[PDB]
């Protein structure tokens, strides 16, 4: 661990 | 007194036209401007962690560096910074290449020193895992998101449809219980940690080619050496305003002993902060 924290598809956020 | 830190490479030998002896530095290096007097140069001393150097030399004025970065193009030139006292030990961040490998070996060779935040899903807890220990396991996707959406999170994504964050709590919390917590995420998370008051440690590794590349990992495809080297040019272009240092080297072992020199030079009470 932790796998699925080493891949993720990210999001943008806001300002 | 004005104190900058350096956001570019200066060379004495490329630059022509110089008044006096010039005093040529690094990316990330701290400057102690004796005199902004001439619109075109400046006087400054170079500010290591140790001591500051007894030296003079000149340096372009913020508004000659512009006006020469800007005539190619059909800016960054120095970040006025302040000396601010922090209560809490700074995170780390490292970038590019080969920085999952630094990664592991800071938390391997230093337990004591670094170590890694609990992260947020909303992903169901198996019967195994323990909530604050895998993870802080979100029952709300809803709540999930409005925290996000609050600003709660310095990243967030996605995996198997599951949300994700890395709290800025769950960073303080590893913080202030004395470690440099490893955080693996983008340079977005960077600015958000500063907004956050606390001030990580950002070291970008900068490959020198697709050949460097290659030479640190030998089981790279030219494909996969391309796109990694790719990779780093658009970080570097997009997030390098807020890294603290940038490293290169032709091995890894070089690399990874600067970094955690740099951090070193880091981790006072006392650290350089943008002033504003």
């Amino acid at each position: 661990r932790r796998h699925s924290m080493e891949n993720l598809e990210l999001m943008k956020l806001t300002p | 007194s004005l104190y900058v830190r350096a956001l570019f490479d200066y060379d004495k030998t490329k630059d022509s036209g110089l008044p006096s002896q010039g005093l040529n530095f690094k990316f990330g290096d701290i400057l102690h401007v004796i005199n902004a007097s001439d619109d075109e140069w400046w006087q400054a001393r170079q500010v290591t962690p140790d001591g500051e150097s007894d030296e003079v030399g000149v340096i372009p004025s913020k508004r000659r560096v512009e006006k020469k970065e800007r005539a190619r193009l059909k800016v960054l030139s120095y970040e006025p910074v302040n000396q601010q006292e922090v209560n809490y030990t700074r995170p780390v961040i490292i970038l590019g290449p080969m920085k999952d490998r630094v990664n592991d070996d800071l938390i391997s060779e230093f337990p004591d020193k670094f170590g890694s935040c609990v992260p947020h899903t909303t992903r169901p807890k198996r019967d195994y895992e323990v909530d604050g220990r895998d993870y802080h396991f979100v029952t709300s996707r809803e709540q999930m998101e409005k925290d996000i959406q609050e600003h709660k999170f310095i990243e967030a994504g996605q995996y198997n449809n599951h949300l994700y964050g890395t709290s800025v709590q769950s960073v303080r919390a590893v913080a202030e219980k004395g470690k440099h917590c490893i955080l693996d995420v983008s340079g977005n998370a960077i600015k958000r940690l500063q907004i956050a008051q606390l001030y990580p440690i950002s070291i970008f590794i900068k490959p020198k080619s697709m050949e460097n590349i290659m030479e640190m990992n030998k089981r790279l495809t030219d494909e996969q050496a391309r796109k990694t080297f790719e990779r780093a040019v658009r970080l570097e272009q997009e997030f390098t305003e807020h890294f603290t240092a940038i490293v290169q080297g032709d091995t890894l072992e070089d690399i990874y002993n600067q970094v955690k020199q740099i951090i070193e030079e880091q981790s006072g009470p006392y650290i350089w902060v943008p002033a504003k």
